[PDB]
């Protein structure tokens, strides 16, 4: 995976590439990579990729109840305390690479956890095989006060960056956007640079082409 | 400890039709996830009409085009300039893999040319120097991707005629220049979505009696 | 078989429409320890190739010998040795290339990533890299070590395929080059501050640069960073 | 424990189980008995790691006891092995798994129908014509692929299962002691002695 | 990582640079490694960042519900919370801890923490990969009841030299002053210190 | 692999797959695993493919030199003599050979030679080789007779590599068959699995576990 | 001694216009001996049809896992499961046995009653959804079945036309792997009728 | 070691050494060998200027290089025992790779060929 | 390659040598004879790792058979024990040693006795009244112990050791497919056709 996290002005933007891999095949080539903790805080996940489902949801399902408990917005930093306690509880067998991101009634923020259980703070940051690739592009480019339309643009540059140059991390850029005082947005298929080109040839089989040995109906109802 | 040996990736492809053969691979080289090169050429005209692909360990791979190379020329200078033909290349090969049993090139290689009759042909080598003349080879990372695809287009397999009731195979026939190049563009782009050391760029080597023609088709570079 | 001891880092390298750029920064790491800090890395051979290499610094200098012998024994009986019959980058590469390969194959390699940069008697641009397992291969911008990961993708910006070297000019390609020795010093732990860079230009020559340093960093916002999340002290 | 062959035929199903038992160098029986019944018209041959092969035959059959006399009615073949299958499906994910490979050889009285079931040590189970387990399988098999029909008798399945039993003798490394034979069949379990 | 505590005349200071590495990558350069425990005891951490984390953030917790019950604890109180995690877990962690702080009886305290879980008061302490190429040099230089712009000096010079050295150490160096008159941060940029 | 031999009545059947095999993935379904030694020469192949194909056509030309310097045909014997002596020299070094040289000539008749890569030399009237060899033993054995025809003999061949096709999932393709004779080898043909199995289904009765 | 080659087999699961389709081999091995040609590796539950390869112990007690599950939750919701809770309940049960997981590689195929849309889906052992437009494969040859599904397939078959094509993409990866093949079945589902097909393949 | 060509052309196309060694076999005892229908018969004279001789120890004349081939000479008797050595070594080497003992016209090819090998190779008559 | 027997009695030597030939699950020929003759009056039996067996026999063969040439006279089972000793000897410490163990069983005709020597593959040499190599000794020399008399006939040593072949055949694992036996004598060597 290549995975992103940029702040600006008023709020914070993550972004993630959708390749998921299996060795070294693409198993899903437009997966989401980016996961909702809460209405206001989202999350994008790389590594192991049950992991980052699973730990994101179940902290997810934590906040939302937590929420309702304390008749409160949640807030980023109780998602990465719940994250990094879980984590650090299964000495990195848990391998959930996570950039926590979002607004809450004390502002906005931005965290990387890591599959060990620590936490780092940041105004750019990238996690997953492309990071490094990304990280060049970010160290090259960012700077302090940045615009929506300008982190959302490097966000994803930094996605393009991974996804070009590392063989991990490919097809299209997800983004979301959590501005302060607005809903967040999330972009699905934000870019899409990588469409498969028309094939050279049909192949669609005249019909009878595949020997058959039995047919029967099958009974799906009671 | 050293290990002497490493994986550059990559693919290759070899088709023989009637009065022609090609030899395609792509133009992608790896090494881990990084990219060396977009465009680093596999796929080599050796003389008398032979093309030759060694693909797998690209330092063994060079190694053993050199040698071929230089064999063809020692072969011109023993024997009064005479044709190398495609069968005494294929045999001249196998030793040059075996001399090397005990420390082998980590290659797969495949050689295309003509025959004495004029007739297509296509010769595959197991690292070790196992030959068989085919017509039809998919070799390299993306091998076990390509071939069935081959297999069922060039070969006709597991294809009856419809309406027979599975009795009768569809027949064996040669495919035009034109058909082949299709299956391999298709097979390439085919390739480079389900695989990761697979993609940038496509070249194919065509031999017919008149000599050994290029061409050069774009891949996707994620 | 061996391991390496004193190390060098990353060398960067790219083409432009004259010519090829080649950089390395002028650290000699001993493990984590950056031992010597007077190191060149970058080794001129004649006045139209620069090798760089990267990886074990006492088979560094062993090569180093080598170039220099191969200089030395080109001269032989050669009155065209400045002139038609000098040293090309390609026959300096092929050389090199041919060591590396035979000492792997001897299971005694020269533990290094070498990319020779320079321009061929006919103008054309040369820049090809070889390892110690003489795996060989070339391409508009090479990067060794950390430079692989990092540079690659920045300078790929500028030159992403063959048809965009004839647009670019030696101020932007430089440009790109700097920046990318910047990134690596924020970013790889064995990296110096003090570097070399080669300019090799079909019209100008060779221009070496010595004593550079990475500078116009970006450190500010360190300050504003608290604790590692909940922390506002 | 090494020999255990099973052949289901048009009305019965025959179990052949192997008579030695070997440690080390020494062959310390060659009369031994590698089945239990587990009901009047169900057989289990087994085969495996010593110890392991009795204490597990002999734990299904309790249960399966126990069930007849609570419910005062035999479990069919079908509904046996399934019992079996989950028992090794949890035994093999245990502390200490249990190493034993079963054949079960059942008379199904309600379908009037022979039924042959191969499970391994894993809890792998399949229904079969014929099956066995270990390296018998490996010349057996292909030697029923051919002889083999399914509207055999039990007379041509014992021929059958005598020109398995020549196969092996002639061509298997290690002295199996010949074999215990037994037919399932409507009429229940019975031994046959001249083999 | 560097890092160091040294007590000064009117408290004590505590010094680290901003270095997290993954091998040979750098994965923070802007990371800070001074941690507050209590409001004038806080600490430096080397090791295993998620170690290090957990381990303080337990000590917190820890140091705060003491409050509660017990009013402010002492520096010893804290070293010693600190010590019992690293000593009974010395099997599952890797930290090497320095706590610093300010009592208005005991003036500045150091304690260091090494990996087994022992417990050393000091004049001063230093800890972390880039501290083996400074021992020479802070032995040298160091001297009790300094000044604050000397101990600042005395903190800069030594951990410019650590960074300078260690490929495990550099970016910024960071400070954190803990006097009577309350907390104050420092940082001091690669420009300025790497000239020295 | 699986590979066959066996002497009879009328001389020597040789029948063997076509499968070659890199682990699970099934490299090439149309192998050549019988070399063509000389007119009265076969040599069956098993185990390491360029191992068996390098040294067996290497066999071929030391047999060829030798009827040049004696002005006689090379025996059996002396044949796979020369191919047991050669893998003892690169005994331990890991050769991997299962090969059978089987052939007719006047002194010694029709006779058949088990030679593997650790050094063991065989004669021998049947042997069957290769990681289906136990499943072509099952039905060969129990089908052998010394007294089979041509026609019989040839087919129960057929019908053992076959067999083992069908049960070893590294062999299979297709059935290579030769007939040696006192007049030399005669070629059988090549015969596909995928219909061959359903012919001998149908016509045979046999292979009543799979799904007809 | 991987658990996941020991038996051998493969599953594949495409979509069509208004239809999906999803086929198995046959075969049940001990690593090169071939045991059983009857084993069939799609089940049903409902309408909802799920594919399992791997080690064939896991494949039967997921069976009976998600039969026994899918039982108890028609019995409390009064109304049959959907795909797109199913494979919910897939992937939930099998993050369970995280540190301890099944050895399977499962596939959800079938078409939701109320929207009419179909639906296919893929796992990794512990729980990972594989969701896709075109289709899933899984088992031994997976590769085999990447590169005949990724050339063979196009958007919107008909029926008639998707089983010539779910079929050709397993056949033929079938026979380039030792451990697959030795019979096919297809499974072609419409919205209100099931159809299912044997193929006759190469028994080698 | 000792590189001399002893055994060199002269000017009229003749190679001395090998012509003198001629001499040294007729100056030996004479040998005849004669063969019938059904057997073979080798015939040696024993010079009659040794009186005191012990027969019973003496080498024989004719030797045997395996259980059916014979080789009786004239000339140099300690270059005969080189040749039977040679020849005695191989007839058991023949048996051992072809399985089979040599033919009468193998064993008598292999010490021509030695004999042979020593009128062109340097340090030897 | 398993069991070689050899007994001594009063007027000969008696090998015996058995007949399978097994490589992994297949015994691939039962009818081979593990032996060489070394000279007219001197047998020599062999077991061990495949392929060096007969590699080793043969190059001991070839050299007896040279010496009888050169000397036209019989070494004796004396003189060609200490011989086939001393090249296992020097084989032990080779780059790769011969792994094969040896009976020699001749007879003196000097001296009018019999005499059997057994030799493992470090050149360990005795001369016995009766050997074995490989597990067959564990059962065979505590049998002999009890049976064997210095003063026996050839065919009170044919029945002792029909005795040895049974007890055998009874508690070994593997089928090792009979024995081939051969007897050496003043008469020279010549084989048992029916045993
Ligand atoms: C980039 C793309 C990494 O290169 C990203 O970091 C993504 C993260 C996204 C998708 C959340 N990572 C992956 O795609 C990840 C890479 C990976 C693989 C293996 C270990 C760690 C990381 N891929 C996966 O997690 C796949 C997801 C599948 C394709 C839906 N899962 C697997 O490959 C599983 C690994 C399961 C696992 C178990 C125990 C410890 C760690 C991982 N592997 C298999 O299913 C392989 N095998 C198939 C046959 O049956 C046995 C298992
Ligand atoms: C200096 C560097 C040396 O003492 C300092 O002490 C700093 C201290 C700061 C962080 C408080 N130490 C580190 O930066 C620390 C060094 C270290 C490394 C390994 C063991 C102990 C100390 N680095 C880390 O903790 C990094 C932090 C990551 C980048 C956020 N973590 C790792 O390298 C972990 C280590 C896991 C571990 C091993 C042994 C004991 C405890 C934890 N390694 C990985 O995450 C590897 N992972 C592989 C896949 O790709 C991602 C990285
Ligand atoms: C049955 C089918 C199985 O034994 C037969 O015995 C056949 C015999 C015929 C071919 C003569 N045996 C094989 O097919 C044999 C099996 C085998 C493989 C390896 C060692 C021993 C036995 N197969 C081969 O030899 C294959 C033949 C190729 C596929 C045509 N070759 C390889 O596996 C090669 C060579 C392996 C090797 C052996 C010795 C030294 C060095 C290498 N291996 C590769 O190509 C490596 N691999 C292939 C897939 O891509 C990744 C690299
Ligand atoms: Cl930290
Ligand atoms: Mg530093
Ligand atoms: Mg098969």
């Amino acid at each position: 995976t290549t995975i992103v996290g940029v702040k600006f002005n008023n709020g914070v933007v993550i972004a993630a590439d959708t390749r998921s891999t299996q060795g070294p095949i693409v198993a899903d080539k437009n997966c989401a990579k980016l996961h909702r903790i809460s209405p206001k805080i989202w999350c994008a996940g790389a590594g192991t990729a049950a992991d980052t489902e699973a730990v994101t949801q179940l902290i997810g399902s934590n906040i939302e109840l937590h929420s309702l408990y304390t008749s409160r917005e949640p807030r980023v930093v109780s998602a990465l305390q719940m994250l990094k306690q879980h984590l650090f509880k299964y000495q990195g067998h848990i391998g959930a690479y996570l950039i926590v991101a979002g607004v809450d009634p004390t502002g906005s923020h931005l965290f990387s956890i890591h599959a060990h259980g620590s936490t780092d703070v940041g105004y750019y940051l990238s996690l997953g095989s492309g990071s490094l690739a990304a990280m060049a592009v970010l160290e090259s480019h960012w700077k302090q006060d940045l615009t929506k339309e300008e982190a959302i643009k490097l966000a994803s540059d930094a996605i393009q960056a991974g996804i070009w140059n590392d063989l991990g991390s490919g097809s299209n850029v997800d983004v979301c956007v959590m501005e302060i005082g607005k809903d967040a947005e999330y972009l699905r298929n934000y870019l899409t640079p990588n469409v498969r080109e028309e094939k050279q040839k049909s192949y669609k089989f005249p019909r009878g082409t595949t020997a058959v040995l039995k047919e029967s109906i099958v009974n799906i109802c009671d | 400890q050293f290990n002497p040996y490493g994986d550059n990736g990559g693919t290759i492809l070899g088709i023989a039709g009637e009065d022609f053969a090609v030899l395609a691979g792509d133009t992608r080289n790896i090494t881990d996830y990084s990219i060396n090169s977009r465009y680093e050429p596999k796929v080599f005209d050796c003389g008398d009409n032979i093309v030759m692909s060694a693909n797998g360990f690209a330092a063994d791979g060079d190694a053993l085009v050199k040698r071929f190379k230089n064999s063809v020329k020692w072969y011109h200078f023993d024997h009064n300039d005479k044709k190398l033909s495609i069968n005494s290349a294929a045999r001249n090969i196998q030793h040059l893999l075996y001399g090397k049993r005990f420390f082998p090139y980590y290659v797969h290689t495949i050689i295309a040319g003509l025959d004495e009759d004029g007739k297509g042909a296509v010769y595959s080598f197991d690292p070790v120097g196992s030959y068989e003349r085919e017509q039809c080879r998919a070799g390299g990372a993306a091998a076990s991707l390509i071939m069935p695809f081959l297999d069922n287009q060039v070969n006709f397999k597991n294809q009856y005629e419809p309406g027979t009731n599975g009795k009768v195979k569809k027949p064996l026939k040669y495919l035009s220049v034109e058909e082949v190049i299709k299956l391999v563009r298709d097979s390439f782009t085919s390739a480079t979505e389900r695989h990761i050391q697979v993609g940038d760029g496509l070249e194919i080597l065509i031999v017919t009696k008149d000599g050994v023609r290029k061409e050069f088709y774009e891949l996707k570079r994620d | 078989t061996q391991q390496p001891i004193v190390t060098g880092t990353s060398v960067i390298s790219m083409k432009y429409d004259n010519g090829v750029i080649i950089a390395a920064d002028n650290l000699g790491s001993y493990g984590s320890l950056l031992r010597f800090n007077g190191v060149e890395r970058l080794i001129p051979v004649g006045d139209n190739t620069v090798v760089g290499i990267s990886g074990d610094i006492s088979d560094m200098q062993h090569i180093e010998r080598l170039l220099k012998d191969l200089v030395t024994e080109n001269a032989y009986d050669n009155p065209l040795a400045d002139a038609e019959e000098a040293l090309e980058p390609s026959y300096i590469f092929e050389y090199l290339a041919t060591v590396m390969y035979q000492r792997r194959s001897k299971m005694n390699p020269l533990w290094n990533a070498i990319i020779v940069a320079g321009v061929q008697s006919n103008g054309d641009q040369f820049l090809r890299y070889v390892n110690l397992l003489g795996v060989t291969y070339s391409s508009p911008t090479l990067a060794t070590g950390f430079g692989a990961h990092m540079a690659n993708p920045l300078l790929r910006k500028v030159v992403d395929r063959e048809s965009d070297i004839p647009k670019t000019t030696v101020q932007v390609a430089e440009e790109a080059i700097v920046n990318a020795m910047r990134v690596l010093y924020y970013r790889d732990a064995r990296s110096s501050r003090n570097f070399s860079l080669a300019i090799i230009d079909k019209n100008t020559g060779l221009t070496f640069k010595k004593n550079l340093q990475v500078e116009n960093m970006k450190w500010d916002f360190a300050k504003d960073i608290k604790g590692y999340g909940t922390q506002k002290i | 424990m090494d020999i255990i062959l099973g052949i289901r035929v048009q009305d019965s199903v025959i179990l052949a189980s192997s008579k030695a038992v070997t440690r080390g160098i020494s062959v310390l029986k060659d009369s031994d008995d590698k089945t239990r019944q587990l009901s009047p018209h169900t057989l289990m041959s087994f085969a495996g790691e010593a110890g392991d092969t009795v204490q597990f035959a002999e734990y299904i059959q309790a249960n399966i006891q126990l069930y007849s006399i609570r419910e005062d009615y035999e479990l069919s073949p079908q509904a046996v092995s399934s019992f079996v299958r989950q028992e090794l499906a949890k035994s093999i994910r245990s502390r200490r798994p249990y190493q034993v490979n079963v054949l079960i050889g059942g008379y199904d009285k309600k379908k009037n129908k022979p039924e042959l079931y191969q499970i391994d040590y894993l809890g792998t189970k399949v229904e079969l014509p014929y099956g066995a387990h270990g390296y018998s399988g490996f010349y057996t098999f292909s030697l029923l692929d051919h002889h083999y029909r399914p509207d055999m008798t039990t007379e041509e399945g014992l021929d059958l299962l005598k020109l398995c039993v020549q196969e092996l003798e002639k061509r298997m490394p290690m002295d199996f002691k010949g074999v215990i034979v037994k037919i399932v069949d409507k009429d229940g379990i019975r031994q046959v002695d001249d083999f | 990582t560097s890092i160091m505590a040294v007590t000064f005349k009117d408290g004590v200071i505590l010094g680290a640079d901003s270095r997290t590495t993954t091998g040979a990558y750098i994965a923070n350069r802007v990371t800070d490694k001074l941690t507050r425990v209590h409001d004038k005891i806080w600490c430096c951490r080397s090791g295993s960042a998620a170690d290090t984390q957990a381990i303080a953030d337990i000590v917190q917790y820890h140091l705060e519900l003491y409050t509660s019950q017990y009013g402010t604890p002492s520096t010893e109180t804290a070293a010693s919370v600190f010590k019992e995690l690293c000593y009974e877990n010395k099997d599952n962690l890797t930290a090497g801890i320095i706590v610093a702080g300010y009592d208005d009886k005991n003036k500045g305290e150091v304690y260091t923490i090494p990996l087994g879980g022992s417990v050393h008061k000091l004049p001063y302490a230093i800890a972390g990969s880039g501290s083996t190429f400074i021992y020479g040099y802070c032995d040298k230089n160091f001297r009790e009841n300094m000044s604050k712009e000397e101990t600042v000096d005395f903190i800069k010079h030594s951990l410019s030299q650590a960074i300078k050295w260690d490929g495990s150490s550099g970016g910024v160096i960071r400070m954190v002053v803990l006097t009577a008159a309350g907390v104050e941060r420092l940082i001091f940029y690669p420009d300025e210190y790497e000239q020295l | 692999s699986t590979t066959l031999a066996f002497r009879f009545q009328g001389g020597i059947i040789v029948a063997v797959d076509s499968r070659a095999t890199a682990g699970n993935w099934v490299a090439s379904q149309t192998v050549k695993k019988v070399i063509e030694i000389n007119p009265f020469l076969l040599g069956t192949m098993a185990g390491g493919a360029a191992d068996c194909q390098f040294w067996e056509t290497w066999l071929g030309s030391q047999c060829r030199l030798h009827e040049l310097r004696e002005k006689e045909r090379i025996s059996v014997a002396a044949a796979s003599k020369i191919l047991s002596n050669l893998v003892y020299q690169y005994k331990g070094a890991g050769l991997s050979m299962g090969t059978m040289i089987c052939g007719y000539t006047r002194k010694e008749g029709p006779t058949i030679y088990y030679v593997d890569s650790d050094g063991t030399r065989l004669k021998g009237d049947i042997f069957c080789v290769g990681s289906g060899q136990t499943f072509a033993y099952g039905v060969l054995d129990s089908n052998y007779k010394w007294d089979l025809s041509v026609e019989d003999a040839l087919y129960l061949g057929k019908r053992s590599i076959l067999a083992a096709a069908h049960r070893d999932a590294y062999s299979g393709g297709s059935v290579n068959l030769y007939h040696v004779t006192e007049d030399g080898w005669i070629y059988h043909g090549n015969h596909d699995v995928g219909e061959l199995f359903w012919k001998v289904k149908e016509e045979e009765g046999s292979f009543n576990n799979v799904i007809g | 001694s991987d658990p996941s080659s020991i038996n051998g087999g493969i599953v594949v699961a495409m979509t069509g216009k208004d239809c999906v389709a999803i086929a198995c081999d046959l075969r049940l091995g001990s690593q090169s001996l071939g045991v059983s040609n009857k084993f069939e590796k799609i089940f049903h539950y409902g309408h909802v049809f799920l594919g399992i390869t791997g080690l064939a112990t896991d494949v039967t007690t997921l069976n009976e896992m998600f039969r026994y599950k899918t039982n108890l939750y028609k019995l409390k919701e009064e109304r049959a499961i959907e795909p797109e809770t199913f494979t919910q309940l897939v992937s939930s049960s099998l993050y369970e046995r995280r540190f301890g997981p099944y050895f399977v590689g499962p596939v959800v195929a079938g078409i939701n009653s109320k929207s009419g849309k179909p639906f296919i889906a893929g796992f990794d052992l512990i729980g990972c959804i594989d969701e896709a437009k075109d289709f899933i494969v899984s088992g031994t040859a997976s590769d085999q079945l990447f590169g005949m599904c990724e050339s063979l397939y196009e958007p919107n078959l008909e029926p008639e036309d998707l089983f010539e094509t779910i079929s050709q993409a397993l056949l033929n990866a079938a026979d380039r792997d030792a451990l697959s093949g030795w019979g096919a079945v297809v499974y072609i589902i419409k919205k209100d009728e099931v159809v299912k097909r044997y193929l006759k393949m190469r028994q080698d | 070691g000792y590189d001399r060509a002893l055994s060199i052309f002269s000017p009229d196309g003749h190679i001395f050494q090998v012509e003198y060694a001629l001499e040294a076999v007729k100056r030996g005892t004479c040998a005849v060998g004669v063969k019938g229908k059904n057997c073979v018969v080798l015939g040696c004279e024993r010079r009659s200027t040794l009186k005191l001789q012990d027969t019973r120890i003496t080498p024989s004349k004719v030797s045997k290089i395996d259980s059916h081939v014979v080789l009786s000479f004239s000339g140099l008797n300690a270059d005969s025992r080189i040749l039977i050595e040679k020849a005695r070594v191989e007839a058991q080497s023949h048996r051992l790779t072809l399985e089979d003992p040599v033919t009468v016209e193998y064993l008598t090819r292999y010490v021509a060929g030695v004999q042979q090998r020593y009128t062109q190779s340097g340090g030897v008559r």
